[PDB]
């Protein structure tokens, strides 16, 4: 587990968070639907609810 | 249009009095569709000359709230216009970068959804904002790609005719 506590000497701000997250195009039998993007390995790496 | 001609010669104040009387005549006709044409012309004039935002009888924020919920049909290009004006105000207001990107996303998605070739004016304005937006972030690599699409000497209506020559001279 990484612990990146906020430090004044670290000005390396992040912009990927500000930019909106991507989406995915998956088509089922009925129609083409749009779902939020998840990394192929994010299901077992996602932030756990528990 | 005479007000537009007045704005082309940088008269500015003389155009305001001429435009003001345009609103009164529109009410007498009692037709809704022409007011949107009037309202769109409002902020286009303020966008070129932001120093006159106080002189108008309607603040710029009032228009954005009206056009966003204007209708769901028979607008086509109104919403494409509506969201870009919010983006300029948000950029000027130095709002949070999360909101500016989201607002610009709204304008980029609606412009490219329909034909961008026919609406050459807004497509150029998209490029001008996006180059300016990303240049402000400090990423010239992204700005360069969009810069090759900004058209030169094309300029826009109601803003002089030698503005393109002057702008090229500044650089």
């Amino acid at each position: 587990p990484l612990r990146y506590e906020p430090n004044n000497r670290d000005f390396a701000c992040n912009i990927i968070d500000d930019l909106p997250k991507l989406i995915r195009f998956v088509k089922d039998s009925k129609r083409i639907n749009i779902v939020p993007y998840t990394q192929p390995n994010s299901l077992w790496r996602g932030p756990d609810e528990d | 249009s005479l007000a537009t001609f007045h704005s082309s010669f940088n008269e500015c104040d003389a155009a305001i009095n001429s435009f003001e009387e345009a609103t009164r005549i529109a009410r007498e006709n009692k037709d809704m569709e022409t007011l949107n044409l009037i309202m769109i012309w409002i902020i286009n004039f303020i966008e070129v000359h932001p120093e006159y935002a106080n002189r108008f009888y309607i603040t710029v924020e009032q228009i954005i709230k009206y056009l966003k919920n204007s209708s769901d049909v028979e607008d086509a290009n109104i919403f494409s216009n509506a969201y870009k004006f919010e983006t300029l105000l948000s950029m000027v207001k130095e709002s949070k970068t999360a909101e500016v990107s989201s607002s610009l996303l709204k304008f980029m998605a609606i412009t490219l959804q329909n034909v961008p070739s026919q609406n050459f004016d807004l497509f150029q304005s998209l490029v001008s904002y996006e180059v300016k937006f990303w240049k402000e972030l400090g990423y010239e690599s992204i700005s360069d790609v969009y810069e090759k699409f900004l058209s030169k000497t094309s300029s826009s209506s109601l803003r002089n005719y030698d503005s393109s020559i002057i702008n090229q001279d500044i650089k």
